[PDB]
């Protein structure tokens, strides 16, 4: 997902701007649905929810609007347990054998002659939550097994949460009432005000250890592969308590990344790092937010955020709707000189025709070279060293950069890439004069509407992913719920769509009319006033009571 | 009862929810949700409450692609009675009248529904809905950063046998 909030330092108007959007399944409990909530006098507040919640989880109010991106955070802890060398079902803390609980669930399943019949399953856990096995990885033999604390859990607070924010009035406001509560469990918050204020808040349920208790209580290897584990064999290793935490065990709000600024602020579920390069966030725990290198989508963010040019809900807009493919920018150049220094090769001819004549974005009429592009990024992300300029820390924008094409075991291994890739585009069923809208598809009943953008691994910022099914690729998730938002004189002007519509069924009149829209990239107004409600030619009204 | 929302529609079905209280606003909100989306709501229900693999069999997988048997377990183990009631103990009474308007507001609409915007109607599995069903929800996406994401891996934990 991307949110990027511009303050008055930056924007046209000297106002706050933010645009929404998250990455998120077209399908199922995780699907956006639209909402305006008001009880006059005391909350007036609009956005898109998640099924099942009766309050606004991405939205705006008159002074205000604020968005979610999921963060780099943990939010839970391995814990390797030391088990009972006389028995695997205790484990030692502290030198002291303990035993597993068991907690017994009952399952009922309809059988192949249409009867019910009861399965029962014992779940196993420790002092710190349930045993988990990843088979070959996270095993349980005589030796170790592995349990997993999960933060949230002890989160009550996440209903109220969201709930408050709704109530909110300025981003000082959110800001309180986000940090008070401590509700929020796996997202990042950015918001803009109508008074310009721009602000990032990595401020999530995050399990806290203090600084001096990571060197020993992590486990070496794995959080090396970016896995929250820690040592269950020590006492010592339990999340710290700090009185100040709205829960025992978490990292206090002043702790966790918060940037309020003027200018701008961005994420695209990178880490709080680079939220702003002229202020970077640095300093705090490896459980909360690291300086890894940014993917291609904040990368993308960046190079058009940055500078001394005023930024207009346009602007913003067109980052979305443009389907730039911005990972072509580093690879595609020298790839390109590959291509005319291999013109003699008939197995790469095909590709390199494409690739040339691609306007290297994820448009409906984008030409066949996205689809080489992508079958050779996906073996380029495999080869050892074949990055000209490697990612540098003091150039964390700018690298990594170009195909260091001059190393001849480069060259072979890139070319040999591009051949498999080429093969693999050759050996599908894809026609070289079909485009990209002719194959990424969302069906509707027994049609197809073709669907702009591309995977964020691509550095699409209008993030789209799809699987085979069919002869079609079919989006399962990304572009969901639009909202851009401004603070001209007379109310909040938000402009947006919900690209898969706001009903899951095939007999709604709502089932298909957005993404009709989406497809053709057309945004509309999403009414808040009175007068704009009272302004639409399709207004119907119901009360209802009982 | 003391349940009111007045609701208005604008483009593309956006429901515009007012009310006096809480419980009123949950009512619209139940009932415009259900109007768009009552099936998926009762197939989600479905899979918080552990009970995929009793309407739909073994064979199955939930809308996030775990298999019948084991989600159904992973929620069993979740959202057990205690869980759910400690939950309902933690809610303010605003958040407590939200999810009780917005279960009767749902239900209102499933009383009503013939069809019209419901492919559903007549499944055993669309049925009237209770707060612990919201509850079964919201616990669920909780998770989703962390024990949630390793539900397969929870109901594979099995401690070892005589191997070598
Ligand atoms: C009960 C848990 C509620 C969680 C609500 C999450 C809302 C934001 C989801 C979108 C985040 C993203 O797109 O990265
Ligand atoms: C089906 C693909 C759509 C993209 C959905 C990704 C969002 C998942 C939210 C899980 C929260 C987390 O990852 O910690």
């Amino acid at each position: 997902s991307n949110a990027i909030a511009v303050g008055s330092e930056r924007s046209a108007d000297g106002k706050g701007m933010l645009l929404a959007n998250p990455h998120f399944p077209w399908n199922g409990a995780m699907r956006f649905y639209q909402m305006h909530l008001t009880i006059p006098g005391r909350l007036d507040v609009m956005g898109a929810s998640l099924p099942g919640l009766p309050v606004v989880n991405i939205g705006f109010s008159r002074h205000l609007a604020w968005t979610h991106t999921v963060d780099t955070s943990s939010h839970f802890t391995l814990y390797r347990l030391a088990l009972d060398p006389k028995d695997p079902r205790r484990y030692l803390v502290d030198g002291r054998s303990l035993p597993l609980e068991e907690k017994s669930v009952a399952i009922e399943v309809r059988g192949a002659d249409g009867k019910l019949s009861r399965v029962e399953h014992k779940v196993y856990q420790s002092i710190y939550g349930p045993l988990v096995v990843w088979p070959g990885k996270l095993d349980w033999n005589r030796s170790e097994a592995y349990a997993l604390r999960d933060a949230n859990l002890e989160n009550t607070r996440v209903l109220q949460q969201w709930y408050s924010i709704n109530q909110a009035s300025d981003v000082a406001d959110l800001r309180r009432r986000v940090e008070a509560l401590q509700g929020i469990p796996w997202v990042n918050t950015l918001a803009a005000d109508e008074q310009g204020n721009a602000l990032y808040m990595n401020q999530s349920v995050v399990p806290y250890l203090k600084p001096e208790l990571i060197p020993a209580c992590a486990i070496p290897q794995l959080v090396a592969e970016g896995l929250p584990a820690l040592q269950g064999q020590d006492s010592r290793c339990a999340w710290s308590r700090d009185p100040a935490a709205a829960q025992a065990g978490i990292t206090p709000a002043a702790q966790l990344p918060v940037l309020l600024r003027r200018d701008f602020v961005q994420n695209s579920n990178d880490s709080a790092w680079l939220t702003n390069p002229a202020s970077p966030l640095q300093g705090f725990s490896p459980l909360v937010s690291q300086e890894k290198p940014i993917g291609p989508r904040a990368r993308y963010a960046l190079s058009r955020l940055q500078g001394k040019q005023p930024l207009e809900a346009k602007t913003l807009e067109e980052m979305v709707t443009a389907n730039h493919v911005f990972s072509a920018d580093q690879v595609l150049p020298d790839l390109l000189r590959l291509c005319r220094d291999n013109q003699g090769e008939k197995s790469l001819a095909r590709a390199c025709a494409a690739l040339a004549q691609w306007d290297r974005g994820a448009n409906l009429d984008s030409g066949s070279g996205f689809v080489y592009f992508q079958r050779f990024m996906q073996r380029f992300a495999e080869l050892d060293g074949a990055w000209k300029e490697p990612f540098d820390a003091q150039r964390p924008l700018d690298t990594p950069q170009g195909i260091a094409l001059d190393r001849p075991q480069v060259a072979t291994q890139v070319r040999q890439a591009l051949a498999d890739a080429a093969a693999e585009v050759e050996k599908s069923g894809i026609p070289d004069g079909a485009r990209w809208g002719d194959l990424q598809v969302s069906t509707r009943g027994q049609e197809r509407i073709a669907i702009p953008g591309g995977d964020g691994h691509f550095g699409v910022y209008n993030a789209i992913q799809s699987v085979r099914k069919g002869d079609h690729l079919e989006v399962v998730g990304g572009t969901s719920y639009i909202q851009l938002v401004t603070f001209p004189e007379e109310g909040p002007k938000a402009r947006g769509l919900l690209a898969f519509s706001q009903s899951s069924d095939p007999r709604s009149p709502h089932y298909r009319d957005q993404t009709e829209l989406f497809s053709r990239q057309q945004w509309q107004t999403l009414p808040f006033s009175d007068r704009q409600i009272d302004a639409d030619p399709q207004l119907q009204r119901l009360s209802i009571r009982e | 009862t003391g349940l009111a929302a007045d609701i208005r529609w604008t483009a593309y079905g956006v429901p515009h929810i007012r009310a006096k209280d809480e419980r009123g606003l949950g009512y619209g909100i139940g009932y415009a949700y259900a109007r768009d989306n009552a099936c998926l709501l009762a197939e989600e229900i479905v899979t918080a409450r552990g009970e995929r693999a009793r309407y739909f069999g073994s064979e199955g997988k939930s809308s996030a692609e775990l298999d019948n048997l084991p989600s159904d377990i992973f929620y069993a183990w979740l959202n057990q009675p205690e869980a759910l009631q400690a939950f309902w103990q933690a809610q303010t009474p605003a958040v407590r009248q939200l999810l009780e308007g917005y279960a009767a507001g749902f239900n209102r609409f499933l009383r009503e529904a013939d069809g019209k915007t419901t492919s559903c109607l007549g499944q055993p599995w669309l049925r009237a809905i209770a707060t612990d069903d919201l509850l079964r929800l919201t616990r669920r996406l909780l998770v989703e950063g962390g024990v949630g994401q390793f539900a397969d891996a929870l109901v594979a934990a099995a401690p070892p046998g005589a191997e070598k």
